[PDB]
Order: structure tokens, then C-alpha cells, then sequence
């Protein structure tokens, strides 16, 4: 499927830093992951 | 040490644009490219919808009798409006639509100091019995301003005055018949269309001059 | 092929053929309480 | 509150939200407003700390400069569970913690809640700066091995630094001192792990 | 503990305010209400003590009431903030 | 610069009587009984009392004679 | 453990704090990531199982 | 065929095949609005069908919470990487950007319920009255003449919801209290103020107010405002189907 | 009488976030868009694990 | 718009060749940006003078041992990399050494050449060499164009900076930038970083005002 979208089949690519501006030495893994949010808000946990 | 006196600006679309700087040194070709990226993303003048007032609903969690989408979804569609202001910074817009149809960005009464870039943005879908009348208030800001830092029937929106989306830059060797070390800086800019790309570099260069002069 | 599937289609990598569809996920609660009510009125309850 | 890792914190200090430091040190703020001469009546000083004016934040950072606070998890099995720290005013609703002292607390950043305590008397302030300080209990109470040993993430960064490659960029070069060898790495003419020849001063 | 300390500072400021004002305006209210600790007296009971003219001793009560009100506003304490 | 209560505890090598001499020393500075010999570091009284132990300006017999 | 019994304690806290700064600064510049190609499979696995 | 769709209700027209002899096109789907759930979380339904689209048995007309076109959508997705970034992700911690909070992706809606009851004390029985003593002019502007805050106001900590008077007796005014009541000028009030307020650290917006009156009691000015708006919605919904 | 209050709680540092494979987590710092690692095209990442 | 820019700076001095400066009030998107721009300029683009080539008599290779000197031949090249010499008359000049303790002040110098370090030692006796010094821009290796040695034209030795939090009651979220600089004794770190802001402002001066 990565070959059809003109993407590297290894799934890794070298990313450029935003603060220093230098390219990383080793390639990193990027993608899209489905994240969730749990009912553990800090408004009901912080007390003093 | 040669400095570019004229900046070349190329326009490929209404939003995307490329900026090239040929006469630059090799040591400063990579430093000026990374310095202009962080400034063009954090602090940039822009305009967006801040406060909206609808006479039909009392709060934002309510609904309107005769509309297809909820009020919260209407407040989310108004955030993607690209409004360009030439004169004053505070201007109030009015909206009125009755009957079946699709309320677009061109339905708002235009003025001399306002100019909406895109008119294909869908706000809400009305019905035969649906009729809405609201007033839009915008402001000129710099960065992210939530509703906490900013009667009945008023709605406060989380306005984001950042007109930039994606900024990138590359380094390419550009010969000037002097040495092979001189390289050019090709910087591409993608904005919302509310500002011109020829003035974005002049704004970032002015901010960097004030910080370095006080050093 | 219903109407709700005409808007979004999901590609599946299942290679085994389906023989029995997934039954009602709440069948252990609806049929268990239906015998407690016994709304059917016949000669032999 | 909920813990939060902070890499920009010193070992002898920790983090503390502004909303918690204003409630825990409430009697200490009333002592500085009356001694300075801003509010003679304790009732007038109470209305000033609730409105959170710009003057209250000036005396709040002044009363909290070297007054150590206590931090401890809910389950405590050894003496290293209670370690005194120096609070630093931060912005948020979470209590920041040093990444190196997490091995002693036996707590991970997965939703763990730690307690807080405030000493009052002068005898307790000198106790938290001599024995219960974070810089004093370095060695473990079981064996002489330190418990502040670099953790998983920082060791991984140090293991990649101390490596040797057969073929790398900038091999065989000779450097004068450690300051001259670091200058060549930031310029891009020398790799991170390459066989070189440097002169040291030990 | 914070409410008990507030009643201490408030009570100590009342005895201090009654002493910093005039000596004549302070003894006419200390015998009427009993703020200094003496026995409380009515308008007729306090008449045979200082002044038999019940109308004259009432005019100075309003003058001392306004002086205690003005000395409280400039002291950094608000009357609306006291009741809350 | 800052107070060093780690090296100061190694001079007396007690770590239990050091806080006893520091308690009576820090109490005299808060009440105003004696002026500290070392200049004020814009800190609390509990910090200056610990630096005077390592410097050697105060002792058990010195703090007793000041009262 | 060797630094604690040679120099002392005043220099150990500074040495233990400076290791966290140089450890994190040189780790963010590295692209250490776990990919599917990292879990290599030896060719001798099919010979032993068969 | 969907005859008319709205954000509040969805009306569909039944075909002549799968219908009885009389009252064929009689189907009213009333979508529920934001109600207080058991875990204090908002629950709403949004339409996803347009006018003129034919549906069949078992089709999805509107989705509930955490549902997108019939598919379960618990959370959201975004671009993720795998690299230790300045030790911020030490053991389990997650580092986030500014676009995740600027686009309002994880912004949730909480619904809290606050109730008040009028007891029957042995001293004196009194009902809910808006006029309360020892109050400032800031609460009068927000509180209505009946004793219920308007729907849509920004109620915060320290704001009163309803007005409830409590009779008292044997005040035993101390001499320190007699001096305070003289410097104010106002008369003495024995009725205390025990009205319901918002707890410290809670801020929200009123979206709905429900009242309950026992049998035989007289209806106040609040019980007639909501009851009239409910029957008018049922009448307009019945006349539309008619 | 029963009054309802609507609170719009926004995500803040200290919140608990997790995935679908049993990977709990607590957000530490909401860093700006310039510090996040980006690709050559200029698409920065949002979550770093 | 208007940003938070301090009009006064504070310089803390520790040694004659080591200083430490800081900038307390700075915006969130400007604390680490100025530190990264000043570090790349002071280490890649800086006018200076340093030795480039050397021609020792009787030494065929850099690893071939010599007689009469206690130190090795590789130790002599490592000591020449730390010399500080300023050139003001000519771009490229040749310095000849002739002595048979070798002190850098014993080298025959002209009027146009300037040497600051007179107490520096080159080698120890138990010497016929030609030194070549020129101007450059940054750190130039010997591979990319004892004949070739690593020439370090940048007078700055080491630059380090860390972004720490600040305390301001108005915004309550800012940062400060502290800079650490080292010099070779030719120029003070106060004027060394002042020239870096002049060259940085020399690029975008004609682009926008
Ligand atoms: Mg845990």
C-alpha cells in the first residue's frame, strides 16, 4: 500500500528539527495513530 | 559579504507562494532560513472572528428552530473565515438570510474596509421555515487568544489570528561568477490568503531588527 | 448494499469467508426478561 | 495532584502550581503584607489575596525562595518515599518532578498522584535542609549503590554517544583540546562516533 | 483558625480606633453600647451620667458615628467587604 | 553562593547536633538579638545560619555567650 | 559510586545533574525509533523448526 | 423518502408498500438534545441525511455520541512520531503540539446538575422567595423576580442560583455586633441567607432549569413559563404532521 | 428546583491520554508549532511518543 | 505590533577569556531562536587569522620521528593549533623560526604582524620551520584543501546556551537566554558578540526597513 501512495515501504523517514535546524542522524518512524482521552481531568484531582 | 537588496517573489496560487534569495553566503544561507521560519509562524498579523451574537438563541449550547446543523457547528465554521482589513481593526458585520438555501461567505454585507477571500465556505444549511439574523464582530490580533483571556445572548469564540499554515525552505547552490560557495535560499510559503507574500518577509525582517538592535 | 454504506466504504483484509453473521449483542438481556413478562396470551401459557 | 516530568529542573528543587502555592502558604502571605505596611488589618489582606492582584504575586515569590516542601507518594515502603524539595512557581495544574528521583519514588508518569506538605516552625525548615533534602539521600538504604543512577532515557542517549565506528566522517584527525574538538562537531565536519586522536587534561 | 484570628484583629482595631479619636466622642458611645467593656446604658440611664439633655447627647453620637465611618474607609477596609 | 549544608555536615561529622546549633542561631536572627557576621544574601534566616557553621564564625560556646 | 567516594558530595550533585542535560540533548538529535524492519528474523529459524 | 429534516427532529414519509391502510406517513423521530448523563457528560444527536434521499429498514438517520456515520469514533487521530524529544517523554509522558489544542480536537463538554430543596423546619415554614435580606445590588441584576437565574448567563463561583430564606430566633446580638449595625444604618434582619451557590472552582453556563411542584400547591411564575413552551412545541409538532 | 451547568473543559497539561493498545500517558508541556520535528515538506507532528 | 525587548543587558565576567551574558525578558518564540542564530555565526562565519601550513626541516612525514626535541612531531602540530596571531598588513605572510625552551616570542616578527600570546610554548629542547598564517571564515579542515593542518580561523572557542524560565507578572510565561563564550585573548567576549549582531543585521538591512 505504501508503494501505491509513492511512500517509502520501510515506513521511516528522516525528520528535520525545528529548534536547531539540523537533520537527524537516524530515520524516525512517523504515521497516524488513533488516540483517546480518559476521564481523569486534573480539575477534580487538584486540591489544597 | 553581499546582501540582497531586492527580494524575488513568485506566486503559484492564491495561497501558496515561493520566495527566493539568491545573493547569500554559505554560512548564513542555513541560519537565515531557520530564523525566518520560527518568526513567520509565531507572530504574524491576522484577523479572525472573535465575538458573535445570535438573537435566536440565548447560549451556544442551544439550537435554532429551522436549521439543519447545530449552533456549535456554526461557530466552528466561522473560525475558518479569512478576513482582510485595510483600514480600521474593529468592524462589525451583519448577516441575514431567509428561505431555503446554503448560506455562503458571500451572503455577508460587504464593506469598504473588509474583503472575504474565499466564498465557497459553507456555514450552515437552512430550510424553508428557517431564518437566522446575527451580527459578526472581528478584531485584529497577533497570536492565539482563548475565550478566558478575552449580558445574555453573546457568544465568545476561541479566535486564532495566525494566518500561516506551512512554511518550508531549501538550500541550493547559485553561482554568481565569483565563487562556488554562494548559495540561494528558496523558501515556500502557504498562508490563508488574507495577507500578501511580498509583505510577509518584510514583517519578519522588521521584528528581527528590533530584537538585535537592543542586544 | 444499503444507503448508509454509499457514503463511506471500509476496505477489509479478511480472507476467510463468513458463514454466520454476528447476532444481536444484547440477546442475553432481551430474551431473558421477555420470559419473565410473557406478554403472549394463548390458551396454554 | 498529577505528576509531570520536567527536564529543565534542578535536582534540589521541584515544581509547584501557582494555585496550590497560594492556598498552602496562605498564612505566610498575611505575615508579609502586615509587616510591609500595605494592609494593617488581616481582613483587608484577605480580600487582596482572593482577587489575585499584581502585587500579591510579588510577595508570593518572595516568601517562597528557600522554604522547602515535602513530597511523597501514597504508598511508602522505605525512607526514600518522603523527600524534601524546593518549590518553584510554575504555570499549570500539575506538580512537576525531577526525572532522576523517580527511581526512588517507584512511580511512573501514568496517572500517579503524589502528596505535598508544608513545614511551619523554624525547627522543621532546618530539618528538611539537612537530612530530608534530595541532595543528601543519594545512596540507597539497602546497599552502597546510588539510587540516582541515570534512568532508561538518559542512558540510551549516553550509550549512543560512547560508540566506535569502523568508517565514519572525520576519522584519523588530531584535535588539540576538548574545546577544539567540540568546535569541529558543531560545524558538521566531524561525526559523533569516529576514531580520532585528542589531547586531554586530567 | 483564620476566622478566630480575624475576630482578634478586628476587636483590637476597634479599641484602637476609639482611643485615636477624640476623648469626648469616645466616652459617650462606650457607655451606650459597651464596646470598651463597661455596662451598657440606655438613653435615660446615661443621661444622669454626662448630660441630662437627651437631645444634645444624641447629636454627638451621629458625629462620632460618621468619624468612625470615615476613619474605616481610609484604613484600607471596606464596609461592603466586611459582610461579603 | 548558595548554602552548602552537605559539606558543612562533614566538618562536625554529626548531622544531628548541627541542627541544634543552627536552631538557636537562626532564632536570634529572626528576633533581632544579634547581627549576622556574614553579609545578608537576601535569603531567609534558616539559610544564613547554616553558612556560619562551615565558615567557623559561630560555635556552641559562641552562640551561648551571645545570649 | 566511584565519584561519591573520591571527590565528595558537593561535586557529585553537579555531576549527576549535568549528565541529565547532556544525555537528553544528544538523544533528541538521534532518530532512535522502533520499526517493523528492526525485528529481524534469522534465516536459520525455518531450518530448526522443519 | 425523507420529507423534512431538522436539527431537532427528522420526519420521514412511509412508502405505500410497507404501510397499513390508514395513517401511512405517521413517523416522528425527535432527536434528544444535551442532557445530563450519569457520568456528567453531554449526549446529543446530529442528523446526517438530507431531504430527498430514500431510506430503507435498518438505515441510520442520526448518530449519537462518539458515532460518525454509523461507525464508532471514540477519539481522534493525528500525526505521531517515535523519538525521545529532550526527555519530555521520559517513561509514559506524551508531548503535544499547539495545533491539537488550537483546532479544538480534545475539547469536551461536561454537564453538571445542581438541585435545591425547600425543607419544612420546625421553627417556621416558608416557601421559595426571591427577596432575601443582606444582599448586594450585584446579585439583583442576575437573579430574576421569581428566584431563578436566566437561561444563558455566565454563572461562576459566588453567584446564587435560587433564593431560599431561613427563619431564625434568639439572635443574642453581641456588643461587638451592635456597633457594626449602627455604622451601616440598615435595620436588623433575623432571617438568614442559606441560598444555594456554586462551589469554589466551578464555572459554567446554565442551559436548562427544571422545576417541581407538589400536588395541591399553587403554581408560581416559573412553572407557567416552561409548561407553556412545552405544549407549544407539541402543538406545532402535531400540526406539522397533520 | 434543578439547574444544569455546562462546563467546556479544554485539554491542559496533566491530563491523562492513552491509545488502544494499553499505553497510558500524561501530557507534560504543550510545546509551540516551531519546536516540533517537521519533514522536508513542512508538515509537523502533533504527538511524540 | 510591539514585543517585549529589553533595552539593557548585563555582562558577568569570570576570567579574561571567559564571560557569561544573559537576557531575562524575551518572548516564548524568541528565546531559543536568537541562541541558535548566534551559535551558528560565531562558529562558521567569523573573520580571523590562524596558521594553515608548516614546513619543518628534516621531517619527511608527520609520523616520522625527529631528534633534538623531547616532544613528538605530532605534539608540535597540536601546539601550533592554539596560537593567536592577528594580521593587519597583508593577507598571507610567512613566519620563519630558527632556534637550535622554544618560546613563541622568540620568532622573528615583522611590523605588520601582531602576536598577543608571548608566553606560549611550542616545543622543548633535548629548530628550522616555516609558519604560514592567513585569513579565513570559520573552521577549515586539512583534508578539504605536516604540510596541511586543521586551521581554526574563528577566534571564538566554545558557545553554549540554555533556555530557562523567567518571572514576569504580566504575561507569566516567558524565558531567558544565557550565553557562554570563550575567546583566544585577542578580543574580549563583550565585543566578540557585538560584532555578531552587526553581521547578522548586515544581511536583511537592504531587504526591509
Ligand atoms: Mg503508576
Amino acid at each position: 500500500m505504501l508503494k501505491l501512495a509513492d511512500l517509502p515501504e520501510s515506513g521511516q523517514m528522516r525528520l528535520f528539527d525545528g529548534r536547531t535546524g539540523n537533520q537527524f542522524e537516524r530515520p524516525t518512524t512517523v504515521g497516524y495513530m488513533y488516540m483517546l482521552k480518559l476521564n481523569h481531568l486534573v480539575d477534580d484531582k487538584m486540591h489544597a | 559579504f553581499l546582501t540582497p537588496r531586492h527580494i524575488d517573489v513568485q506566486v503559484v496560487s492564491q495561497t501558496r507562494a515561493k520566495i527566493t534569495l539568491e545573493p547569500l553566503e554559505r554560512g548564513f544561507g542555513h541560519t537565515l532560513g531557520n530564523a525566518l521560519r520560527r518568526i513567520l509562524l509565531s507572530s504574524m498579523p491576522g484577523c479572525a472572528v472573535v465575538e458573535a451574537e445570535i438573537d435566536g438563541v440565548l447560549h451556544e449550547y442551544s439550537a435554532i428552530e429551522g436549521v439543519q446543523e447545530d449552533v456549535i457547528e456554526i461557530l466552528l465554521n466561522l473560525k475558518g473565515l479569512a478576513i482582510k482589513l485595510h483600514g480600521r481593526d474593529e468592524v462589525t458585520l451583519t448577516l441575514a438570510k431567509k428561505g431555503s438555501g446554503v448560506v455562503t461567505a458571500a451572503d455577508i454585507q460587504l464593506d469598504h474596509d473588509v474583503e472575504i477571500i474565499n466564498g465557497d465556505h459553507v456555514i450552515a444549511n437552512l430550510a424553508d421555515n428557517g431564518a437566522l439574523n446575527m451580527k459578526l464582530k472581528v478584531a485584529r490580533g497577533r497570536g492565539y487568544e482563548p475565550a478566558d483571556a478575552r449580558s445574555i445572548g453573546r457568544l465568545q469564540l476561541d479566535a486564532s489570528f495566525s494566518p500561516v499554515r506551512r512554511v518550508s525552505y531549501v538550500v541550493e547552490n547559485a553561482r554568481v561568477e565569483q565563487r562556488t560557495n554562494l548559495d540561494k535560499l528558496v523558501l515556500d510559503l502557504e498562508t490563508n490568503g488574507t495577507l500578501d507574500p511580498e509583505e510577509a518577509i518584510r514583517r519578519a525582517a522588521t521584528i528581527l531588527q528590533q530584537q538585535l538592535a537592543a542586544f | 448494499y444499503s444507503y448508509t454504506e454509499k457514503k463511506r466504504i471500509r476496505k477489509d483484509f479478511s480472507k476467510l469467508p463468513d458463514v454466520m453473521d454476528v447476532p444481536y449483542l444484547l440477546a442475553i438481556q432481551l430474551d431473558s426478561y421477555r420470559e419473565f413478562l410473557q406478554a403472549g396470551a394463548t390458551k396454554e401459557q | 495532584s498529577v505528576i509531570t516530568v520536567g527536564p529543565t529542573l534542578r535536582l534540589h528543587q521541584c515544581g509547584l502550581p501557582k494555585k496550590m502555592a497560594l492556598e498552602l502558604f496562605k498564612p505566610f502571605i498575611f505575615g508579609k503584607l502586615e509587616g510591609r505596611g500595605m494592609a494593617t488589618t488581616i481582613k483587608a489582606a484577605k480580600k487582596m489575596v482572593e482577587r489575585e492582584l499584581p502585587e500579591v504575586w510579588d510577595v508570593l515569590a518572595e516568601v517562597i525562595r528557600e522554604h522547602p516542601v515535602l513530597l511523597n507518594r501514597a504508598p511508602t515502603l522505605h525512607r526514600l518515599g518522603i523527600q524534601a524539595f524546593e518549590p518553584v512557581l510554575i504555570e499549570g495544574k500539575a506538580i512537576q518532578l525531577h526525572p532522576l528521583v523517580c527511581a526512588a519514588y517507584n512511580a511512573d508518569f501514568d496517572g500517579d498522584q503524589m502528596a505535598v506538605h508544608v513545614p511551619l516552625t523554624l525547627e522543621a525548615q532546618l530539618e528538611a535542609r539537612a537530612l530530608m533534602m534530595s541532595t543528601n539521600n543519594i545512596l540507597s538504604p539497602a546497599n552502597g549503590e546510588p539510587i540516582i543512577v541515570p534512568s532508561q532515557d538518559v542512558v540510551m542517549g549516553l550509550y549512543y554517544m560512547t560508540r566506535e565506528a569502523i568508517n565514519a566522517k572525520g576519522e584519523g584527525m588530531a584535535f588539540a583540546d576538548l574545546q577544539e574538538v567540540d568546535r569541529a562537531y558543531r560545524s558538521g565536519q566531524a561525526s559523533l562516533h569516529a576514531r580520532v586522536k585528542v589531547r586531554i587534561n586530567e | 483558625p483564620c476566622e478566630l484570628l480575624q475576630d482578634d484583629d478586628l476587636s483590637e482595631s476597634i479599641d484602637q480606633w476609639l482611643t485615636e479619636l477624640t476623648d469626648k466622642q469616645r466616652e459617650v458611645v462606650i457607655r451606650r453600647f459597651g464596646l470598651r467593656g463597661h455596662e451598657s446604658s440606655t438613653l435615660e440611664e446615661v443621661g444622669q451620667e454626662i448630660g441630662l439633655t437627651r437631645e444634645r447627647v444624641r447629636q454627638i453620637q451621629v458625629e462620632a458615628l460618621k468619624r468612625l465611618r470615615e476613619i474605616l474607609e481610609k484604613n484600607g477596609l471596606s464596609s461592603d467587604a466586611l459582610f461579603q | 553562593a548558595r548554602v552548602t549544608v552537605e559539606d558543612c555536615l562533614d566538618n562536625v561529622d554529626n548531622r544531628f547536633e548541627l541542627v541544634m546549633l543552627a536552631t538557636k542561631r537562626a532564632r536570634q536572627l529572626a528576633t533581632g538579638g544579634k547581627e549576622p557576621k556574614v553579609a545578608w544574601e537576601n535569603d531567609k534566616p534558616t539559610v544564613v545560619a547554616l553558612r556560619e557553621i562551615a565558615s567557623g564564625l559561630v560555635d556552641e560556646n559562641v552562640v551561648q555567650q551571645e545570649d | 559510586n566511584h565519584c561519591y567516594r573520591v571527590v565528595g558530595l558537593k561535586d557529585t550533585v553537579i555531576f549527576a545533574d549535568q549528565l541529565m542535560y547532556t544525555g537528553f540533548a544528544y538523544s533528541t538529535i538521534s532518530g532512535v525509533s522502533i520499526g517493523v524492519n528492526d525485528f529481524v528474523i534469522p534465516d536459520e529459524k525455518a531450518r530448526i523448526i522443519n | 423518502v425523507i420529507d423534512s429534516v431538522d436539527a431537532s427532529r427528522v420526519v420521514v414519509r412511509v412508502a405505500d408498500d410497507e404501510v397499513e391502510t390508514g395513517e401511512a406517513g405517521v413517523d416522528i423521530y425527535n432527536l434528544t438534545k444535551y442532557t445530563r448523563s450519569n457520568q456528567n457528560t453531554c449526549i446529543n444527536q446530529r442528523p446526517l441525511v438530507s431531504k430527498g434521499d430514500v431510506v430503507a429498514r435498518g438505515d441510520i438517520l442520526a448518530d449519537g455520541p462518539s458515532t460518525d456515520m454509523g461507525e464508532l469514533a471514540l477519539g481522534q487521530n493525528m500525526r505521531v512520531a517515535f523519538m525521545p524529544w529532550n526527555g519530555f517523554n521520559f517513561e509514559d509522558s506524551i508531548c503535544l503540539s499547539e495545533r491539537v489544542v488550537q483546532e479544538d480536537r480534545f475539547t469536551t463538554i461536561h454537564i453538571q446538575e445542581l438541585t435545591c430543596v425547600a425543607r419544612d423546619t420546625k421553627l417556621g415554614p416558608e416557601e421559595i422567595t426571591a427577596d432575601i435580606p443582606n444582599v448586594g445590588e450585584a446579585a439583583l441584576n442576575k437573579l430574576d423576580e421569581a428566584g431563578i437565574v436566566y437561561v444563558g448567563a455566565e454563572v461562576q463561583a459566588g453567584d446564587i442560583l435560587v433564593g431560599k430564606v431561613t427563619p431564625k430566633g434568639e439572635t443574642q446580638l453581641t456588643p461587638e455586633e451592635k456597633l457594626l449595625r449602627a455604622i451601616f444604618g440598615e435595620k436588623a434582619s433575623d432571617v438568614k441567607d442559606t441560598s444555594l451557590r456554586v462551589p469554589t472552582g466551578t464555572k459554567g453556563t446554565v442551559i436548562d432549569v427544571q422545576v417541581f411542584t407538589r400536588d395541591g400547591v399553587e403554581r408560581d411564575s416559573r412553572a407557567l413559563s416552561i409548561e407553556k413552551m412545552q405544549l407549544d412545541q407539541i402543538r406545532k409538532d402535531l400540526n406539522e404532521e397533520f | 428546583v434543578k439547574v444544569y451547568l455546562a462546563i467546556k473543559r479544554r485539554i491542559q497539561p496533566g491530563d491523562k491520554m492513552a491509545g488502544r493498545h494499553g499505553n497510558k500517558g500524561v501530557v507534560s508541556v504543550i510545546m509551540p508549532v516551531e519546536d516540533m520535528p517537521h519533514d522536508a515538506n513542512g508538515t509537523p507532528v502533533d504527538i511524540v511518543l
